[PDB]
RNA sequence: CACAGGUGGUCAGGUAGAGAAUACCAAGGCGCUUGAGAGAACUCGGGUGAAGGAACUAGGCAAAAUGGUGCCGUAACUUCGGGAGAAGGCACGCUGAUAUGUAGGUGAGGUCCCUCGCGGAUGGAGCUGAAAUCAGUCGAAGAUACCAGCUGGCUGCAACU
RNA sequence: AAUUCCUUGUCGGGUAAGUUCCGACCUGCACGAAUGGCGUAAUGAUGGCCAGGCUGUCUCCACCCGAGACUCAGUGAAAUU
RNA sequence: GAUGUCGGCUCAUCACAUCCUGGGGCUGAAGUAGGUCCCAAGGGUAUGGCUGUUCGCCAUUUAAAGUGGUACGCGAGCUGG
RNA sequence: GGACCGGAGUGGACGCAUCACUGGUGUUCGGGUUGUCAUGCCAAUGGCACUGCCCGGUAGCUAAAUGCGGAAGAGAUAAGU
């Protein structure tokens, strides 16, 4: 349940530490992004020497939320903290080369095979 | 109600082990990767149990790869293949939500030998 | 002092043969002082073709490549972390070095027996890492116990160490491999002194058959693992490496051209170890000698001066830096100099890969 | 909405309601019949009758619960030494509401609530 | 107006507390001169709130928050006082031991003197009594309630009160 | 600029985005030296701006507790017309 | 002998000179994407930074961010910049 | 670079319902706890301190929860053919 102004920890090694959601993409008046949803972000905190820079505007895919995901059986998977993986604006592809922390099955689709393959643990 | 009792009972899993909040449990869940079912183990502390017959649930909390992860399992869902208690913890409280604030040393709980 | 990648695994993984093919191709101690080669310390020549190129261009009387040491760590038993002697020998063996190469078998052989009966590298890696993580959790518990008393004394450094350790402890209690954690450079610095076995950069040497360099479900499993923790791989054959180290240049080229290999796989292995430890190579070029030396990426000019002589480090004045490609294009030190492609670098400089310089000191 | 909810607010905050019904339960126990308002009597059923049920078994713990609920040791004594035995075989329904009309001062609907065996 | 306002002085119990604060009580005094129900919207006065966290708005208005003591620590700048409680960090309950109640306060007998008194020494019985350390112990939480600073940066104006 | 019309001046900072803010510039419509100029620590229920924390301020409201509103009994208005 | 103002909020409602979606003619319409005109009002038709602003610039969305009337709709509904 | 036509999925916004799930609430349930008063005292309890402060939480209500919807068709047409 990521919305505009929601700060996300970053789950890759792109060099961003804290990003902010500035748009929930994919719909007029769309309110929230869950996991597997692309958002537009501004990088609010970056490591000094990283592939991305503070104040950069780009995309991210939400991979962990505190709401979490429901599963078809009715079960839910909540995470501590909201995290996203940075993506290129045009290619939609991840910018880092490492994924840190678990991701979910909801992220498993043609578009995010890289994040699934790189993740330590897919839930 | 009696009708719904029957429908829910006809469906309730029969092998659910005894476990209490604070117990470290390992839950085997079925993962359907494409076509094939494997078992994925989720091992963590039971921080909450909902006792509702067929709608019984329990929350398991563990730190995966640096981040706390809670899975609320539906006890009788057939996706939960098995539950096994690995460590009986000693908490005197039904819901261990205070563990969400605990880190490391203060998040572990006394082993229950009772 | 050098750079080390200890060769580890379960029993019967193909490590002794790997270290043997290493030492057969390596250089004995009669060609490099300061290096008393132990039977578990095998120093081998580092492959830098830029060294051959510079030695062609300048034609020195002698040639010295940089040489890097392997430490073959053998002997592991289930329950190696419960205090037993051979497991503790394993621990003390691996702890001294800094880079770690795990050996995986990714081949099916009726005349070689596996570790659990079914040939599956996932099982191999999980058992080895559960061992290393039990040892590591032991270490981290001791450290966190040693620290929290100090951090309750209000010390800031102790609190930062405490935060890192308590964010690392649930990783180790779950048999997880602590390099998968997103630990910052400051945190890496904070806990470098605990010398954890589970963050040391680890490569994956994949002993595979001759006909299976591609399309290998065991190699595929190793690939997915090495991605899942950001590790690298060198799929090789121990038999092919023994053939490589046991022949002359003519027969080595013959066996390479028959099997389609262009350089020995040991070159690729030691190059994986080279890039594993943030290493890079510079050269000294001259008529007397051309020698390769190796520095960490990020290294200073003063430490590069020191890596030969201490006085060079301490009395440094200026270094005259020319790249390997700049040596290449203009045919020698004089040729690249006459273009002005020396650069004057002081005590704030960082030496890169390929640069050749002539140090100036006054002590 | 108040779908399925129980318990009359009776235009009091909760602790006033609890105090009032404690007092009213004590009044009913010691006098065995009291005039109050019909809604108040209907709610008083839900407090008194469990006290009598509790008093059907005379342990120290049960006298302690009764005392917590009544805060009157004379009421607890009469509950366990008289009322419990007087209702030992009666399966609930220890009170009787008898509507008795309308209070003059505010036209309030009034009832008598008594112990069922108040005749004997 | 039998009006939620205003009106000087005197008294000043207990437990906790620094306290005339505050909480709960005493003596004392009251339940405020319409009640009874119900448990819609809406309003007013509160409580809680998933995920988010100023996106609200003219404006963080309101709310939420901070909040005690001790110790450590404390920047720019300064008129050298300040700034400053800057900021920030740690500890905190209970029980036992030290010590059948300590440091300290009080000080009765008894002993000696005495310009025999409401004296001075000595002496410590009794009473009172922190603070600290160590060890143990309960809880999710020990300044547990009430009470009780939000903090920092840039800047206009006016020295200030 | 408590002063600047043009004007959201220009450039820079800060923000993803800054008519406000801060710094500089100076093309001062229309500053200027006791109807003082310029600085200035401290101070302020003073004006403006930024950040941390904090949050139902908001997304986007939900529930609950009480006082009314509602029903009954008693009493008994008002503006307006 | 009083018809309360701008903007915001809340709630709208109509028109159609249509922003999107629907149908079509022409095209300097290969396709994709457009331009233009005709039909068409069923439904839909941003969030933010700045500023009291509407507006506008800007950031980032959207199929689209339509244009007007309604006392420049709406203060016995709110606000009061 | 790249389609019409036709087909399948899956979303956004919106709407209706519902509470099985996931949750909020839950001053009517249980517990913990500080101060204090009281129940003769101990023990145990109760009152008050915002429900004293909190931790959970049943039913209900409920959204963020999860079901369903917009249609297809058929007449008569618009522009047009
Ligand atoms: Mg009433
Ligand atoms: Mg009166
Ligand atoms: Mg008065
Ligand atoms: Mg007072
Ligand atoms: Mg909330
Ligand atoms: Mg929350
Ligand atoms: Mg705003
Ligand atoms: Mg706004
Ligand atoms: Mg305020
Ligand atoms: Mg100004
Ligand atoms: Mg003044
Ligand atoms: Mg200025
Ligand atoms: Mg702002
Ligand atoms: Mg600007
Ligand atoms: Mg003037
Ligand atoms: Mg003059
Ligand atoms: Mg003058
Ligand atoms: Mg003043
Ligand atoms: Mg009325
Ligand atoms: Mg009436
Ligand atoms: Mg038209
Ligand atoms: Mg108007
Ligand atoms: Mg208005
Ligand atoms: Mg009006
Ligand atoms: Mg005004």
């Amino acid at each position: 349940m990521i919305q505009e102004q929601t700060m996300l920890n970053v789950a890759d090694n792109s060099g961003a530490r804290r990003v902010m959601c500035i748009k929930v993409l994919g719909g007029s008046h769309r309110r929230y992004a869950g996991v597997g949803d692309i958002i537009k972000i501004t990088i609010k905190e970056a490591i000094p020497r990283g592939k991305v820079k503070k104040g950069d505007v780009l995309k991210a895919v939400v991979v962990r939320t505190k709401k979490g995901v429901r599963r078809p059986d009715g079960s839910v998977i909540r995470f501590d903290g909201n995290a996203c993986v940075l993506l290129n604006n045009n290619s939609e592809q991840p910018i880092g080369t490492r994924i840190f922390g678990p991701v979910t099955r909801e992220l498993r689709s043609e578009k995010f095979m890289k994040i699934i393959s790189l993740a330590p643990e897919v839930l | 109600s009696n009708i719904i009792k029957q429908l829910e009972q006809e469906q309730m899993k029969q092998d659910v082990p005894s476990f209490r909040p604070g117990d470290t449990v390992e839950v085997k869940v079925w993962v359907v990767e494409g076509s094939k079912k494997r078992l994925q183990a989720f091992e963590g502390v039971v921080i909450a149990i909902r006792n509702r017959g067929l709608h019984s649930a329990f929350t398991v909390r563990k730190i995966s790869n640096g981040e706390g992860v809670e899975r609320v399992f539906q006890t009788h869902s057939p996706v939960v293949d098995s539950i096994s208690v690995k460590r009986r913890g000693a908490v005197r409280k039904a819901k261990l939500y205070y563990l969400r604030e605990r880190t490391g040393k203060a998040a572990r709980i006394k082993e229950r030998l009772n | 002092m050098g750079f080390k990648c200890g060769i580890v695994g379960l029993p019967n993984v193909g490590k002794s043969t790997l270290f043997n093919a290493l030492t057969k191709a390596g250089i004995e101690a009669a060609n490099f002082p300061f290096c008393t080669i132990e039977p578990n310390t095998g120093v081998v020549p580092m492959p830098d073709p830029r060294l051959d190129q510079l030695a062609e261009i300048v034609k020195p009387q002698r040639t010295l490549p940089t040489t890097m040491e392997f430490v073959d760590i053998a002997g592991l038993v289930k329950g190696a972390s419960k205090g037993e002697g051979l497991g503790n020998q394993f621990l003390t063996n691996i702890r001294e070095t800094e880079a770690i190469g795990h050996v995986v078998r990714c081949f099916e052989n009726d005349n070689i027996i596996a570790v659990s009966g079914k040939v599956n590298p996932a099982d191999d890696i999980e058992v080895i890492n559960t061992e290393l993580a039990l040892a590591d959790l032991d270490t981290c518990e001791r450290a966190i116990h040693r620290v929290q008393k100090k951090a309750k004394g209000g010390d800031k450094d102790a609190k930062a160490e405490l935060a890192v350790l308590e964010k690392c402890l649930p990783q180790l209690e779950n048999a997880g491999m602590l390099r998968a954690l997103d630990l910052s450079a400051e945190e890496k610095a904070a806990i470098r002194y605990l010398s954890f076995l589970t963050l040391k950069p680890t490569m994956y040497i994949a002993n595979v058959n001759e006909d299976g360099f591609e399309n290998n479900p065991y190699l595929d499993q190793v690939r997915e693992i090495a991605a899942k923790e950001g590790s690298v791989v060198v799929p090789v054959c121990a038999a092919v490496e023994a053939d490589i180290a046991e022949l002359d240049d003519e027969e080595r080229d013959e066996f390479m051209q028959e099997l389609g290999l262009e350089e020995p796989g040991l070159n690729r292995v030691i190059r994986a170890g080279y890039k594993l430890l943030n290493l890079q190579t510079y050269f000294t070029a001259g008529v007397k000698e051309v020698r390769a030396w190796t520095i960490p990426v990020g290294a200073t000019a003063p430490q590069a001066a020191g890596k030969i002589h201490t006085d060079f480090e301490k009395g440094f004045i200026r270094a005259q830096t020319i790249s390997f490609e700049d040596f290449i294009t203009y045919k020698g030190e004089q040729g690249a100099k006459e273009a002005g492609k020396m650069r004057a670098e002081g005590k704030d400089y960082i030496v890169k890969d390929g640069d050749v310089m002539n140090f100036l000191f006054n002590v | 909405m108040r779908h399925r909810k129980s318990g009359r607010q009776l235009n009091r905050n909760s602790s006033h309601r609890q105090a009032m019904f404690r007092n009213m339960a004590g009044s009913l126990v010691r006098h065995e019949i009291i005039k109050t308002t019909l809604p108040k009597a209907k709610e008083l059923r839900r407090v008194v009758e469990p006290l009598i049920t509790l008093a059907k078994t005379d342990s120290v713990a049960n006298r302690r619960l009764a005392f917590a609920r009544t805060r009157d040791n004379e009421i607890v004594a009469k509950l366990f030494n008289e009322l419990g035995p007087r209702f030992a075989s009666r399966a609930g329904g220890y009170t009787r509401i008898l509507k008795c009309g309308f209070r003059a001062g505010d036209n309030a609907p009034m009832a008598y609530i008594e112990l069922v065996d108040r005749s004997e």
